[PDB]
């Protein structure tokens, strides 16, 4: 995917608390992934001090709106989202090898989740719901919500793991809950959306084998694509979630038409609603860079 | 007189982050997870090298639905998990009566452990 044809992704971020984390989205990743697949040289080398500065930006007007806490809301006067609240840890984690982020802010915001926001079972529960709901992909709407939204929330946690384990011993055990209860529930999963994010979830922690490696690999359409009737955008993040897991187990044999399905969609990024789609398909599309022979 | 680090405990972490090394008359607090309950000191001292005893995060309890079909039961009002030291009232279904050796149809959560009460048909 050509440099050229991501250029509109290198934005100033701006707005609240959400709409903040919506500019700095697509930038973040256009520089993870033009740093994978080494594309500055052609694009212009010049370009990458002033996209990290834009990344420097939004990461520094996001503290403005980390409550005492260390939880993230639209407003410091909004109670604090759940799902923002991972997803700022999401964002600043793939961030940590381009700008410097405070530790202390990441994982505040992981011990914040593991403390407040995650119950006896595992589930990780949303109280306050974020305004601009486009900005939070296939989870919304979803039924299946309390699988989408532990996975979502264990995804981040994960991504987490190696900068904050240490400053917070709760998250390997917080880590392990979530799974559990992942690993019992996903079998009756309808949605491929679900079953595409729960099933990187429990990838990253080698737990999704034997049936539910078999109910994830099945769930895909015509061995590409995990797909839903609705948002196109959806399957294209869903199916990003997929080879993300794929690439965890490592089952390079399936990952090809995947990939093929992802670069045939000819998806570069930054419309309405399109911050998980953009997120996801680039962070993917870099992993299988990074880890493709 | 140092401490090392302050020691793990499940389901819960301390409330600032962990140091390798601690002075003398420092302390430290614990927090439980949500609906785990706080059992002893939250706060731990630094005493001539030894931390004193931590807490710990005793366990709530979760409602089974299936068990109290299985019983015969239901809720008297209407969540499915419950605090150590929270109770939790039933009744009989509609037709059955309290088994002899049963349990009270009120019955508390302690660390995890949740006795249902049992009705037979009448
Ligand atoms: C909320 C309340 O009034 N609590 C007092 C309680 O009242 C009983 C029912 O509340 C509980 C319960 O203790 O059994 C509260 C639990 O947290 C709930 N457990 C879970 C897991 O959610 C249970 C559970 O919901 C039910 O047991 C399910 O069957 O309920 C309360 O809901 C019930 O309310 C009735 C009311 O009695 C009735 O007149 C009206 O028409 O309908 C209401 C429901 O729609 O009343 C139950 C009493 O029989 O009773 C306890 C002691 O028995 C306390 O009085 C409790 O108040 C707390 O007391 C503490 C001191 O011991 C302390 O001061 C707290 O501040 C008080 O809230």
């Amino acid at each position: 995917r050509d440099a050229e044809r991501l250029k509109h992704l290198i934005v100033t971020p701006s707005g609240a608390g959400e709409q903040n984390m919506i500019g700095m989205t697509p930038t973040v990743i256009a520089v993870h992934y033009l740093d994978e697949t080494e594309q500055w040289e052609k694009f212009g080398l010049e370009k990458r001090q002033g996209a990290l500065e834009l990344i420097k930006k939004g990461y520094t007007q996001q503290l403005a709106f980390r409550q005492p806490s260390s939880a993230f809301a639209a407003f410091v006067k909004r109670a604090p989202s759940t799902w923002l609240t991972a997803y700022v840890v999401k964002v600043f984690s793939l961030a940590v090898n381009l700008i410097a982020i405070d530790s202390q802010v990441l994982c505040g915001a992981v011990k914040w989740l593991i403390l407040e926001k995650q119950k006896p079972d595992g589930v990780f529960q949303e109280d306050a719901p974020v305004i601009h709901q486009e900005m939070i992909g296939g989870l919304r709407n979803n039924n299946e919500k309390d699988m989408a939204l532990t996975a979502f929330v264990l995804i981040s946690l994960q991504e987490a793991k190696d900068i904050c384990e240490e400053q917070v011993n709760s998250l390997p055990g917080s880590i392990t809950k979530a799974g559990d209860f992942l690993e019992a529930n996903y079998m009756n999963l309808q949605r491929s959306y679900t079953v595409a994010i729960a099933g990187y979830a429990l990838a990253q922690m080698g737990r999704l084998k034997g049936p539910l490696l078999n109910k994830f690999l099945t769930t895909a359409k015509d061995k590409n694509r995990w797909e839903d009737p609705g948002k196109q955008l959806y399957n294209v993040e869903a199916t990003s979630y997929a080879l993300l897991a794929l690439l965890q187990l490592k089952d390079f044999d399936f990952v090809p038409p995947v990939v093929r399905w992802l670069n045939e969609q000819r998806y570069y990024g930054g419309g309405y609603g399109s911050t998980q789609a953009t997120f996801m398909v680039f962070q993917a599309l870099a992993q299988y860079q990074k880890d493709a022979p | 007189g140092k401490c090392g680090p302050p020691p793990p405990i499940d389901n819960g972490d301390i409330t600032s982050f962990p140091l390798s090394v601690y002075a003398p008359a420092s302390s430290v607090e614990y927090q439980c997870q949500n609906l785990y309950q706080l059992e002893g000191n939250k706060r731990i001292t630094c005493r001539n090298g030894q931390w004193s005893e931590p807490p710990k995060c005793l366990h709530p309890c979760v409602i089974s639905r299936e068990i109290m079909e299985n019983y015969n039961i239901a809720l008297r009002w209407t969540k499915l998990y419950s605090r150590t030291g929270e109770s939790v009232e039933f009744v009989c279904k509609r037709g059955y009566r309290l088994s002899s050796r049963s349990h009270t149809l009120r019955t508390t959560c302690w660390d995890g452990k949740l006795e249902y009460p049992t009705c037979a048909k009448r």
